[PDB]
């Protein structure tokens, strides 16, 4: 919905489960190195009027000048107006620019489609904005806590329990 | 996606919503 | 500086449920209103001035000061029957009040009220008010709209259709022929409107529609028709365009363009740029020169720039992945210099205020709608969040 | 049976089990985007007079 | 009659009656394969041009006028005076 | 001018007045591609270059000047008497009518 920048690249492979981007030059990669981590969301246009989220998992860089390469893998879809939808159908062209997902886009996802918000933290790339899991099928069910020695452990589930 | 002995061949199809809603 | 739309409007929707629960060989004509300024007084001079207001629980002279009172003026400025319209709960009737009414209300004890009043002049009839004015109590807006339709429907319609296409329509012939300044017959045949109004396919937004209380779910339903069609990347669209009607047109022209090719025509997997095409008398080299202003270039089709060579004005432009560049991006003309047609058709044929053209066939889609603001027509193609 | 329009591309390569298919122009994917899904079915031609289905298992683009 | 030959022109003006310099003289574009070319020759009167470009020229050719603003100490001029045009040729080597 | 024709040049100086002999007679940088070059010639007035070179001259044209001091019997010298500038470009081959 809003306005998203200067795309940081174009598509250069496409298939249903992967995606493939390639930037060209250092600067930028210099200038959102930030925000180029695993596990972090990039935005891609697939026509008018459309985009696909998907996430990074990989991340490459060789110089003989520079090509980097960031690869992808589709989860869902986000419309102008900013419904959201789970399920990728559509294949993104190659030519395609890509942008960075703005804080804002997922402060609205977690605020209009979650049914009973429970903050677990903030997020990574921004202190500020909170992470609302769904609270009612957390402590529901079963949990999971793994972690080896020196990571924090201890206080992470004193954390929970005292927000419980 | 519907398969079995009684589809012609193996399909896929999409839903559309019932009136009256189930509640 | 009042002119009572509302009340302008009231019994327009009362003369279509005049013509709805009517028989056969039953004819109606209206009159209009003196809002218009036409010397030539056509109508009859049977002109009819009306308002509307609401929220009064049991009649009283006191709920109803202002708006008798605001009528003398214009009778002390010069068949022009005065009328109001009210509905309040438990007040069913029309009623003349008769002298004595007139010379109690004559006096007001509100002082800023009869500062104005002092604009009065002494020369008055006072009977002749009375005797024309008629009050009426007849349903509010709300249901008196929600029973049109309801019944509406009862002719035999698509359910869906009669909100976006067709009350909107009806409304507009009404008022039309209610103000137009040239003359014609009022008469109005009821059977006829079924056939009219069955065949005829437009969209209308205009000043009166918009006041309408359906308007506001008109849009939306036009702006989810459009999407399959304005969600790929190479197609082939034409605009024509008729500015008279327009307002604001010199000033907003330009804004409309920079926003839909910012959208729709800025990159490689582009490649059919749009035409624009406009009736009249316009002069285009002010809008060229303002445009490449912005930084665009348009392709006209003129090689010594008399007249039009139809082959170089739909021929395919140059593209460069790395950096872009972009030899033309949108077309521009005069619908009276070209002559023929194009080697393959429109797959989609927009025309503004336009009744007919020449390219329509059977293949081609067919779009259209009547607009007084621009503005409007942004949203309906998604380029901005909220209307007007 | 009935007419079937224009086609999408030509054959590449063959065998008892795998059929691959091949399309150069830009327009006409985006034109059938919708048909060309997995799971969806395509006829390819064998002599004169005589069809053969075929369920799609991949796609690729470069 | 050019168009007609098969040729395409630059003017410099941008729909009106009036040319414009930096639209006059700018690079066009070009594919390596297939060969394709925006316009190929730039075509005016001296008395719309009224200014300078950014940079001066390396040859300027003049057939029977005099004298023009255009030119510099820095500027190479050739001056002629000719009866025919196929006589030019020759000099540029167009034919033998 | 030659800045407006689009050369660049080499004078050897320092903010100051002064020359420098290690700074006008050096090496510049070289792109093969894309080709760029850092310099295309060499600036001087002869009175304020005071002193000499490590390597000395292959070919030393004098063009209406009869002694200098970088004269030596293991470099070429090549003296002449011309009235104008164009008999030179004959001479050294840029162009060839007279
Ligand atoms: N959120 C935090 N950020 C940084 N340092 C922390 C944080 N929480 C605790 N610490 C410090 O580091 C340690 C975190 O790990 P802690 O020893 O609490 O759990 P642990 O390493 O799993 O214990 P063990 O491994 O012995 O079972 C604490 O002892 C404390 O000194
Ligand atoms: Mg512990």
């Amino acid at each position: 919905m809003p306005d998203l920048g200067t795309p940081i690249g174009s598509v250069t492979d496409s298939s249903p489960s992967l995606i493939r981007i390639e930037i060209s030059s250092a600067e930028d990669f210099e200038k959102y190195k930030s925000m180029l981590g695993v596990g972090q969301y990039l935005l891609v246009a697939s026509g008018n009027n459309l985009y696909l989220l998907a996430s990074i998992t990989g991340v490459r860089a060789t110089h003989v000048n520079f090509r980097f390469q960031i690869d992808t893998q589709p989860i869902g879809t986000l419309s102008e107006d900013g419904e959201f939808s789970r399920g990728s159908h559509s294949l993104p062209v190659p030519t395609e620019y890509a942008y960075v997902t703005p804080p804002a886009v997922l402060e609205g996802i977690f605020s209009h489609q979650i049914k009973s918000p429970f903050a677990l933290g903030t997020l990574g790339i921004s202190p500020d904005i909170k992470l609302k899991i769904d609270g009612d099928r957390f402590f529901s069910k079963h949990v999971a806590v793994v972690g080896s020695t020196g990571s924090g452990k201890s206080c992470a589930v004193a954390k929970i329990l005292q927000t419980a | 996606l519907i398969v079995g002995d009684a589809p012609l061949m193996p399909t896929v199809g999409h839903f559309a919503l019932p009136v009256p809603e189930p509640h | 500086a009042e002119y009572s739309i509302k009340g302008y409007l009231y019994q327009f929707l009362k003369y279509l449920s005049e013509i709805l629960a009517a028989g056969d060989g039953a004819r109606i004509t209206i009159e209009g209103a003196i809002e218009d300024v036409d010397v030539i007084a056509a109508g009859l001079t049977t002109a009819v001035q009306c308002k509307y207001h609401e929220q009064a629980e049991k009649y009283t002279l006191g709920k109803i000061y202002k708006p008798i009172l605001l009528m003398l003026e214009h009778f002390s400025k010069n068949h022009v029957s005065y009328r109001l319209f009210c509905h309040f709960p438990g007040e069913s009737g029309t009623k003349a009040l008769t002298k004595d009414d007139l010379e109690t209300v004559l006096s007001t004890k509100g002082e800023v009220l009869r500062a104005i009043v002092a604009r009065i002049d002494t020369s008055v009839d006072y009977e002749a008010f009375l005797d024309r004015f008629a009050i009426e109590f007849g349903p509010s807006a709300e249901d008196l709209q929600v029973a049109v339709l309801a019944s509406l429907k009862d002719k035999g319609f698509d359910p869906d259709d009669i909100d976006a296409v067709i009350f909107p329509n009806a409304i507009q012939r009404i008022v039309d022929l209610a103000t137009r300044s040239d003359v014609n017959d009022r008469t109005v045949e009821p059977k006829t409107f079924l056939a009219g109004l069955r065949e005829v396919r437009r969209v209308t937004f205009t000043r009166w529609t918009r006041e309408l209380a359906t308007k506001g779910r008109m849009f939306s339903s036009l702006r989810k028709s459009l999407r399959s069609c304005l969600a790929h990347n190479s197609r082939w669209r034409v605009f024509v365009i008729n500015p008279l009607t327009i307002e604001n047109f010199d000033d907003d022209i330009v804004r409309f363009i920079k926003a839909f090719v910012q959208r729709y025509s800025s990159k490689y997997l582009h490649s059919n740029p749009p035409l624009f095409m406009l009736t009249g008398d316009y002069d285009l080299s002010v809008l060229q020169k303002r445009l490449y202003d912005a930084g665009l270039r348009c392709e006209t089709g003129k090689v010594g720039g008399t007249d039009v060579i139809i082959k170089e004005l739909f021929r395919r432009p140059i593209l460069i992945r790395n950096p872009f560049r972009m030899e033309f991006s949108l077309r521009l003309a005069k619908r009276d210099e070209v002559i023929g047609g194009p080697q393959r058709r429109p797959d989609e044929l927009f025309l503004i205020n336009v009744a007919d053209d020449e390219w329509k066939h059977e293949d081609v889609n067919v779009h259209g709608f009547k607009i007084e603001r621009l503005s409007d027509l942004e949203y309906i193609l998604q380029l901005r969040s909220d209307y007007a």
